[PDB]
RNA sequence: UUGACCUCGGAUCAGGUAGGAGGACCCGCUGAACUUAAGCAUAUCAAUAAGCGGAGGAAAAGAAACCAACAGGGAUUGCCCUAGUAACGGCGAGUGAAGCGGCAACAGCUCAAAUUUGAAAGCUGGCUUCGGCCCGCGUUGUAAUUUGGAGAGGAUGCUU
RNA sequence: AAAGCUCCUUCGACGAGUCGAGUAGUUUGGGAAUGCUGCUCAAAAUGGGAGGUAAAUUUCUUCUAAAGCUAAAUACCGGCC
């Protein structure tokens, strides 16, 4: 179908038609709202592989972030410690600005669940998302085993906690050697390392 | 070498819990057996070698048959988690002997197992029929169908006149040769490539 | 709000299929 | 495949066993071209076009400075590989051209 | 309602035990949908192609 | 115990390289001694054989079921063919087995 | 003129949902200093305390873009061991994993990328005489089929 | 009506501001081999990732990322018994 075009398409996004309605849609969301409803996917190839639907209670929010890195709120933007050989223009927060969307769109829309996101725009000052969002009250999503998954009150607020796409690239669930301290939980993996563990017969 | 300088205090675990949790997991474990009766309490596993040179030697259980060892053994891929056998689509069968270990594995349990039909009244062809149904039963895989000889046997007696004559010019030389030919590899190719690049040029 | 009995006991077409003609069965091994 | 030597050292080291012929897993055919991929990658090459950075390396191309155009590609794309490939790529774009006009 | 009406009346011939393929014919429609307008394309079974602006 | 501690008494008187991502499974390589080669054999059989009840026979040891990869040649043999199967052998050790009149084999 | 789409709105419209508490344990964010290094900006304390957000009866993780280099193992988690080891470290105080191996427990799967095209076969809601009938969603794609272990197309004869 | 097995000429779609690179901060035993985030550049089709010393050439071995679900063994200075 179209869709196999639509994502070739996608993937030149230096082209000089993926620029031109890169540039005026950029226009477009910028004199839009901060977080405002999308009534459809303006990139549906990528919506429909991350799982959005045509059904109802699938919602799409769109929501421009500021980009960057992040400053600490000290007074005067200095800290009374110990030097640290780097000001706060250089923070980088742990987080992605995709995770900032994501959390924000569900406080907007605090009744449905964050399935996934995905970029759409992005210029000097903002960036731009799309948010996949699933009505766990709808009798048409808890009527469907592929999503009703998501009724369960385990997955409440999954941006939050960081269980979806870019939550678990940031706390770095894969296998392997390069992810040691955090394929488990980082957290969790240092309080194993340091319970001191002594038996009966020791 | 002491590791005592953060508030390990906050985080010691005790163990005072050790019986209770074996209470615990027997009891798991005997409503388990109950619940599944009368099945066996756990999965057939096959019989795998493990790696890296040091534990070369020995064999032990692995995580579940492999569908070369399934379509060789007879059994179809979605009956077998049914029935009892473990499998595991990971795996391949890179050599002959351990494939035809697990085959004939397979097929020792597809010869001991009772298959009661799903229908009472209706048995089918493949199901164990009444009077067979009955005989003395296993609970546990892991001993009857447990690894029997892990180890190669360390002990073996020959005639004198079946003694080998061994490698010629000793095993240590033996050694000592391989040892030299596998660091004189890329030398020797570059020399023989050089030598017929030559030949090629004053021929 | 605990999702009902009969949605979440609700199965695919598939997996309904799978489990039709291959189910757990009832078996015992000799010793 | 090879015989071992049945030695703990040396070429071809490690114990004898009969080595078996793997039917191809379809987890290592990623990679392959397909017919209907290839077809979808033409057409959305010749709706598209081309990238600022790859009309620079394309130009450089046809002037013929290939050292420049493999170091600009590997500048721009990060790693010697991709801009072989790259260069590659672009080198054969240039042929198809050329045979056309 | 056209639809319902056709499967009702086939439903009958049905019931009477008559063929399908001989109370039934070979429709002819315009054919719609994107993924499926772009499958006949590319099957080159498609005479002509409106696409809307 | 508290009570035989001293404070009750004073109770009122108060180089080279860097190796990273090593795998020892790689350097595992245990070693026998030859003067230990027949405590490998089990009781009764070795002293059959140290007697000389078994003079058409040879025993055949396979040192990597007894955990041992490489034969060390420390000691002396008694003069009984073996077959020894091993990983490594040592030149000292392969040359008293030759001499007791047995065999170093090598396997993988 | 009349109507249709698209986008954006209103309603004490019909039906729903969220907030707060709790927070021992769990998932993230943010984040010290006393202390220890003679003092001290690397370091240590500590990726800890305090601060903020979000769950459950467990959570999280999880069915390899893994480990390996072997005669190869085979999702995740935890215990024992690996091991105070490989490694990192001003002027050194110190820090410090992983694969294999034994065990506890084990369970596998769902989509996107294909035209049902000889028939949107799918679904929310309203009213019911409970048989159904309507208003809609949806073709910018709702069902069936397929998920790499494969599968699709054929051929084949038995099984469920 | 659905479903499994066997064989096969052929076909066999597989996730992009993502991977990867540079740089900065932070983090790590991974201050030559770690992860995460921000900024800049920005992919491919037997291609890509990894193979704990930087690079080029030729091989080899393993997997198949950028979508998703899932009990048990594990924890528990809160609540109830």
């Amino acid at each position: 179908g179209a869709l196999k075009y639509l994502e070739e398409l996608s993937k030149k996004k230096q082209s000089d038609v993926v620029r031109f309605l890169l540039r005026v849609r950029c226009w477009e969301y910028r004199q839009l709202n901060v977080i405002h409803r999308a009534s459809r996917p303006s990139r549906p190839d990528k919506a429909r592989r991350l799982g959005y639907k045509a059904k109802q209670g699938y919602v799409i929010y769109r929501v421009r972030v500021r980009r960057g890195g992040r400053k600490r709120p000290v007074p005067k933007g200095a800290t009374y410690g110990k030097p640290t050989n780097q000001g706060v223009n250089q923070l980088k927060y742990q987080r992605s600005l995709r995770a900032t969307a994501e959390e924000r769109v569900g406080r907007r829309c605090s009744n449905l669940r964050v399935l996934n996101s995905y970029w759409v725009n992005q210029d000097s000052t903002y960036k731009y998302y799309e948010v996949i969002l699933v009505d766990p009250n709808h009798k048409a999503i808890r009527r469907d085993p592929r999503i009703n998954w998501i009724c369960n009150p385990v997955h409440k607020h999954r941006e939050c906690r960081g269980l979806t796409s870019t939550g678990k690239k940031s706390r770095g669930l894969n296998k392997g050697h390069r992810f040691n301290k955090t394929r488990a939980g980082r957290r969790k993996t240092w309080k194993r390392h340091n319970t001191l563990s002594l038996w009966r017969y020791r | 070498n002491n590791h005592f300088r953060k508030h390990w205090q906050r985080r010691v675990r005790c163990h005072f819990d050790q019986p209770g949790k074996k209470v615990t997991r027997r009891l798991a474990r005997r409503a388990k057996a109950a619940a599944l009766a009368p099945r066996p309490v756990d999965k057939l596993r096959p019989i795998v070698r493990c790696p890296t040179v040091k534990y070369n030697r020995r064999t032990r259980l692995g995580r579940g048959f492999t569908l070369e060892e399934l379509k060789a053994a007879g059994i179809p891929r979605l009956l077998a988690p049914t029935i009892g056998i473990a499998v595991d689509h990971r795996r391949k069968n890179l050599s002959e002997e351990s494939l035809a270990a697990n085959v004939q594995r397979l097929k020792d349990y597809k010869a001991r197992l009772i298959l009661f039909p799903r229908k009472s009244n209706k048995p089918k062809k493949a199901d164990t029929p009444k009077d067979q149904q009955t005989a003395e039963t296993t609970t546990s895989l892991r001993t009857s169908f447990g690894v029997e000889q892990p180890l190669a046997p360390g002990f073996t007696e020959i005639s004198k006149s079946e003694i080998p004559a061994g490698i010629e010019g000793g095993a240590y030389r033996a050694l000592r040769k391989a040892r030299s030919d596998a660091r004189l590899v890329g030398v020797r190719e570059k020399r023989a490539k050089e030598k017929a690049e030559a030949e090629a040029n004053k021929k | 709000r605990r999702l009902s009995k009969e949605d979440a006991s609700r199965v695919l077409e598939k997996t309904k299929k799978r489990l039709t003609h291959f189910p757990q069965r009832k078996y015992a091994v000799k010793a | 495949p090879v015989e071992r030597t049945g030695l703990i050292r040396g070429l071809n080291k490690g114990h004898k066993t009969t080595r078996r012929v793997l039917k191809e897993r379809p987890s290592r055919r990623k990679g392959a071209q397909s017919k209907r991929t290839q077809f979808v990658r033409s057409l959305i090459r010749e709706v598209a076009g081309l990238a600022p950075y790859e009309r620079r390396v394309i130009e450089l191309l046809r002037n013929g400075k290939d050292k420049r155009a493999r170091k600009f590609s590997k500048k721009k794309l990060g790693t010697f590989g991709r801009a072989k490939r790259k260069c590659e790529e672009l080198q054969r774009i240039i042929a198809e051209s050329r045979r056309a006009h | 309602q056209e639809k319902k009406e056709r499967l009702l009346r086939e439903a009958t011939a049905i019931k009477e035990g008559k063929k399908k393929e001989d109370v039934s014919k070979k429709p002819y429609t315009v054919k719609y949908g994107l993924n499926h307008v772009v499958g006949l394309i590319e099957n080159k079974k498609a005479s002509l192609v409106l696409i809307a602006n | 115990p508290t009570r035989f501690s001293k404070t009750r008494k004073h109770r009122g008187h108060v180089v080279g390289m860097r190796h990273f991502h090593l795998l020892r499974n790689h350097y595992w390589r245990p070693s026998i001694n030859i003067d230990k080669l027949w405590s490998l054999v089990p009781s009764d059989v070795r002293e059959q054989y140290l007697s000389g009840q078994k003079k058409d026979t040879a025993p055949v040891i396979d040192l990597l079921s007894h955990g041992y990869a490489k034969l060390l040649g420390k000691g002396r043999l008694p003069e009984i063919p073996v077959v020894v199967r091993a990983r490594y052998v040592s030149a000292e050790a392969e040359r008293k087995v030759k001499e007791a009149g047995g065999v170093v084999e090598l396997v993988a």
